[PDB]
């Protein structure tokens, strides 16, 4: 119930990225969008819409955003990073942003389970009774896919707020040991990373 | 494919969230 | 005692918001390569040269600013630093420990031997530049009877408002390490706390709360509490350990005026034996310098 | 608007400009519109209004 | 705090003098209506105005 | 979100009757279209485009042009784009379309004589009083709400029959211009690109010559003179399936379009205006 | 003490005659999606807002109306939701208990968590929507005398009219659960009722009997009869144990008119330690204000 | 307190609007009867100063206003103050409210038109727009000289008769805004500017220069002052009579 | 619609294809 209620207010977030989303107003799926390396340009705004609306998630109060920024797809293995498919670099005042397009579309086209898993929801019967009785959309993969980016992006901010305040020197630092925002919150309750947790046991 | 060693404990850092007294 | 001295910014520095103490200005030969990268700011006390201004000012790679403060504290040092460059944050208190440069300005406030910079870790706890406070247990939070209580149960919200804002919470009670500790047990409070002070204590209740006080300097050539009047040192070390190399400004909370050592605010409250409704009014205090801190800074 | 419903359209016409050479074109526009909107609804003398029996 | 939903549809005024406002937007005014100008009858004017201006 | 989607105002008056009104979602932008792009498209062969002017830091005037949608073999009324009131009941197959749409059309057309006619039809349908009228109310008081919107004279100096070089004399495209409504002069302003723009004794050429013609048929896909302008345009099957796996890609592509290019837009001593 | 407040019947409901109290009317959020569905009355206090008033009407999915009752019972408040919206009968009281509603209106009158409105079943034991009458037997049905006996026999008959026309038949007398047991099997009434009240009781003599009082929460801040002045929110939760989740309206007899917390209606009765022929006056007395209510909802 | 002509404009009707545009200067009690804002919305003209010279230690703020007229505007887009005669054309009457037609035709001498407005606004409006009076004439008389310094306009006299012509408030406006090219202080005359910057005519008072074409009047040397490219207003020829350094 | 001004002038033939 409760629980419901932040679940209803974590799925408006999700909403409101739709609307940026929508307002961005691309013909593909963001899955295609990646897939597609020549629409480096939506790749790029998309990135920039998505960074934009954490950084007004996370601060509520600040508007103003970095209304310009240089950016490079990267393809090669080469030229990304395990564990972090975005980047933010200077080459000497000007400020990269570097994107992992092929591991964007990795993640993106597995397959999710949707089906597969059973979890508990509010299922009565008798009201699926007394209802018969009384008798452009999203599917459930294209929202986790949806999710999936949201977040990616939003260690990506996080990094970049790391850059900004601290500088590249931290950034770095971060990038190598991420214990920094094992608290988190500490503004960031808008981020969905703040929602749930993650972790990897031996086994 | 790069590698790497991987940092586990790290990972869980990157989505670890404190739980406050409230 | 006011005293002129030197300041230069590093016009691209690797470490940032970082202060590095001198002698004088020669000393920069002890970095020499690839050191003097990792020490933005620079200060040092000025021997009244106009050639070595020449010299300084022909050195391209700092901006200089001149100005005077007392020779008996870094708060005075550090808000002429902060204001000249527009920083409101420092960094770790670095100092030339092959060639100590004695500044009575320091005297107990905080220092590094420039080496371990590299070494430091940049990850902290609280994203940004938080704060800091500190707390004198000892009816400042709760009341000197011996039942001790929250004076004011708001303290639970204030310190609350203090973590959402973003702020280091450090108690320093001049009292027994398990007095403080039962203090907190009692009164609840226990997690509110990043620091801690009165192997840092283990009694099966408490895994490491009080870092134990091995640090032992007796006082400063001053007569004062026995102890100390408290140590911006010793608590600005703590944030170390905890990963906080960083803070915006320091502020000291407390019964005893007296203490005070060298903090960038300080508030006092009543040694108030009894619960009463005044810890509100004290936050309010407290958030009022807070705010003024970033009135200094606003810009 | 008894302009609008005697026909009256000289006087209709001077409002009008009166009413534009000074917001109050936007009022122009409300009441015009709502008023010739009823006067062609009722219009029996036409088709398409629902009127004529 | 706030609740919102969507746009809503609701009742219509028929009065042809329900439609007279101040031509001023600094000074508010509200003509007097009969509530009996919603009704969907042929009537399309209120009892207020019909019994003011034509007796 | 008010739709502005002129001929999406049908109702399927009849009940085994069911209309899509599948158009196109610009109807929602609050621009000087009346009429958004995929009613555009089917019932005057135009589609929607934009023409930048000046478009170098912040000037950004962007004069909106619709396209030819007609190839270089129809003629004739298959080539007319805008039929005059005239020829217009003739070159819209009326009667295959939809009697909502027809009244959208003599609306525009200000044929009221078939208003009346369309309505007295109407009369004799089953459930005629219970909602045809209402239907009928409808359509007919959005389309009048959106003349009278498009129509200046309600509650500047572009001039399209005035390019014409090699005609013997006369123009009068600008009168039959002036003889349509406000709707459809409207649309041609907003779809028919002047070939030349003056401002303040500062004269734009955009094309070497016109693309539209004007006359009493109407406005016409057609050329001023010569031969017509080059326009060209899952359920998996057996042939679907593709053989073993296995020129100037590098360069961009000019359009081959024919954006609507003709007359000539005078401004006086205004300055850029942009509001 | 007259407060006004708002309520709402919902225009297409699944589950009928449910109130839910919400603290404000923001509070439907915390509803969201298909749990509004299941509450077809809402009821929160105004607070004098014309444009919440507004959005209110604006919902078209309730018809909305405003009413002034006393802040101190429900009675008040549930007479004019009834005489409002017209419906003798009233389901299981919801409340929110993500968000509880504090109102004084409440106090021990009786509530539901939200959201197990679904789980509750709506089977019940009489057909339709049943009265419901609660006895205090010491001297209202039995002589106080200490050989108790029916102060008047036509007791049966009365109550096999109550069961006749259908009426839930409760027992709450503050004495010894094994006194009270007893003294039904003396006077052979025992199965005449449906809920007894003074692991449930076991002797060998009886199954289960008198629900245990686990239920205990001393007062509501009103000093009274030491245990309660009866408990409507105790004898409703057992009617739902008993699957009786829907009532037309509830009196309490007695001997004793200072319990009376909160009930529809209420009978006096002398303390005659010996018997007398006046149970059938008081029987009349209870069926007059069951006709009364019939007459309030007979529309 | 404060001081606008045009802001005695009392919400005397329910017609069409009535907010208080009047620039704060208004509470300046300086020698103009008009704020910033009405002398800017109703003459094309902005409120300004000028010291002169410390030679005596005089300094004096010379009250000037300035041109908002550019190079480009005729006829009337160039009047700055209409005569009587063209007031009312200048002027949108059917714009403004009418207790502002009602000033304009007071100062300009339109009782007939004062009068035939009150008639029509008669059908709580008359004491309204009686108080509107009783603020105007009070303005009007306070600004008229007949009550209990050679300033020449045409002298650098029909240019002084136009002047003349205009109301005390419309005098007193002309001799504000309106710089003479030469200033007497008794016996040293001083020239200031060598040209005229504003004609004085029939229609009334138009930015307007003797010959030429209009001045140029638009709405990294980082290093250095600015000198204003705004054109301010100046005329005539005053003289000062046999009075000290008067201060007062 | 682009701003461009593409080279255009003088006729050409082909007979078939020849691509
Ligand atoms: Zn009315
Ligand atoms: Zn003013």
């Amino acid at each position: 119930s409760l629980e419901s209620y932040e679940t209803l207010k974590i799925k408006l977030a999700l909403s409101k990225y739709m609307a940026m989303l929508s307002t961005l107003e691309m013909t593909q799926p963001l899955l295609e969008i990646f897939r597609n390396k020549a629409d480096t340009r939506q790749i790029a705004a998309v990135v920039f819409s998505t960074l934009a609306f954490i950084h007004n998630r996370f601060h509520p109060l600040v508007t103003n955003f970095t209304n310009k920024m240089e950016f490079v797809v990267t393809e090669t293995n080469d030229t990304s990073i395990p564990g972090e498919p975005i980047l933010f670099t200077e080459n000497e005042g000007v400020l990269l942003c570097s994107v992992d397009r092929p591991s964007i579309v990795k993640m993106l086209s597995r397959e999710f389970d949707t089906e597969a898993l059973v979890n508990f929801e509010n299922d009565n019967c008798n009201v699926r009774i007394a209802k018969t009785f009384g008798a452009f959309s999203i599917t459930e993969v294209e929202a986790t896919q949806y999710l999936t980016l949201l977040l990616t992006v939003e260690h990506a901010y996080l990094h970049y707020y790391i850059f900004k305040n601290y500088g590249v020197f931290e950034y770095c630092k971060s990038l190598t040991d991420h214990s920094l925002f094992t608290n988190k919150l500490r503004k960031t309750s808008n981020l969905l990373l703040s929602k749930f947790k993650f972790t990897i046991e031996d086994f | 494919v790069s590698n790497c060693k991987f940092n586990i404990e790290d990972y869980n850092n990157i989505f670890k969230v404190m739980e406050n007294i409230r | 005692l006011q005293s002129k001295w030197i300041c230069l910014r590093l016009n691209d520095a690797i470490i940032k918001r970082h202060v590095l103490v001198l002698s004088e200005y020669a000393d920069l030969k002890y970095l020499g390569f690839e050191k003097y990268k990792f020490f933005e700011y620079v200060i040092f006390q000025f021997c009244n040269d106009p050639q070595l201004c020449k010299i300084i000012e022909n050195n391209y790679n700092y901006c200089m600013q001149i100005f005077k403060a007392p020779a008996d504290d870094m708060r005075d040092i550090r808000h002429n630093i902060k204001r000249a460059f527009k920083t409101p944050v420092l960094g770790h208190m670095c100092v030339l420990s092959n060639k100590p440069p004695m500044y009575s300005f320091l005297k107990e406030w905080f220092l590094l031997p420039h080496y371990k910079v590299v070494s430091l870790k940049s990850e902290s706890l609280t994203w940004g530049f938080p704060h800091v406070v500190v707390f004198d247990l000892d009816s400042t939070l709760i009341t000197e009877e011996e039942q001790v209580e929250i004076r004011d149960p708001f303290v639970y919200d204030s310190l609350q408002e203090l973590h959402e804002m973003g702020c280091v919470l450090v108690l320093w009670s001049y009292g027994s390490r398990d007095h403080v500790a039962h203090s907190m047990r009692d009164v609840d409070l226990e997690g509110y706390f990043d620091i801690i002070i009165s192997n840092a204590i283990v009694d099966y209740n408490l895994k490491k709360r009080f870092i134990e006080n091995k640090f032992v300097f007796d006082i400063h050539n001053h007569r004062s509490d026995n102890n100390i009047p408290k140590s911006p040192k010793i608590v600005i070390k703590y944030l170390s350990d905890k990963n906080v190399n960083f803070f915006k400004s320091i502020t000291l909370v407390d019964d005893l005026p007296t203490n005070n050592y060298a903090y960038d605010f300080y508030v006092k409250v009543k040694r108030c034996p009894t619960p009463v409704q005044d810890w509100e009014h004290y936050h309010n205090e407290i958030i009022q310098n807070i705010m003024d801190y970033e009135q200094y800074f606003i810009k | 608007i008894f302009h609008l419903i005697y026909n009256n359209e000289n006087a209709v016409n001077t409002i009008c400009d009166n009413l534009k050479y000074t917001n109050t074109q936007r009022v122009i526009h409300s009441v015009y519109a709502t008023t010739k909107s009823i006067l062609d609804t009722t219009n029996p003398n036409t088709f398409c209004s629902r009127v004529s029996r | 705090v706030p609740v919102g939903m969507a746009p809503r549809q609701m009742r219509v005024n028929r009065c042809i003098f329900a439609s007279i406002v101040s031509f001023d937007a600094c000074i508010t005014y509200k003509s007097p209506c009969s509530p009996d100008a919603y009704h969907d009858d042929g009537w399309f004017i209120c009892n207020n105005h019909l019994i003011k201006r034509f007796k | 979100r008010v739709n502005r989607c002129i001929f999406a105002s049908i109702v399927s008056f009849d009940a085994c009757i069911t209309y899509k009104s599948p158009c196109s979602p610009d109807a929602y932008h609050d621009d000087g279209w009346f009429i958004c792009n995929n009613h555009l498209i089917k019932r005057f062969k135009m589609s929607k485009m934009v023409l930048p002017i000046f478009d170098e830091d912040d000037n950004q005037f962007k004069m909106t042009i619709a396209r030819h949608l007609v190839g270089n073999k129809e003629r004739g009324i298959k080539r007319i784009l805008i039929p005059s009131a005239t020829n217009y009941q003739d070159v819209f197959n009326l009667n295959s379309m939809m009697q909502a749409e027809q009244l959208i059309f003599h609306l525009i057309y200000n044929n009221e004589n078939a208003v009346n006619t369309i309505c007295d039809n109407l009369k004799y349908t089953e459930g005629f009083t219970s909602n045809t009228q209402r239907v009928i109310h409808s359509v007919y008081a959005t389309t009048k709400s959106i003349l009278d919107t498009t129509n200046p004279n309600t509650f500047e100096l572009r001039f399209f029959d005035v390019t014409n070089a090699r005609a013997l004399r006369g123009g009068a495209g600008d009168q039959l211009f002036n003889n349509y409504s406000g709707f459809l002069q409207n649309l041609i302003r907003r779809a028919v690109a002047p070939e030349y723009l003056q401002i303040d004794t500062e004269e734009l050429r955009f094309r070497n010559c016109a693309t539209c013609i004007i006359d009493e048929t109407g406005l016409v896909a057609s050329v001023p003179d010569g031969p017509e302008l080059y326009n060209p345009i899952n359920r998996l099957q057996i042939r679907n399936v593709l053989k073993f796996e296995g020129t100037l890609s590098g360069y961009e592509e000019y359009p081959t379009y024919v954006p609507l290019f003709l007359g000539y837009q005078i401004i006086n001593s205004e300055n850029n205006f942009l509001r």
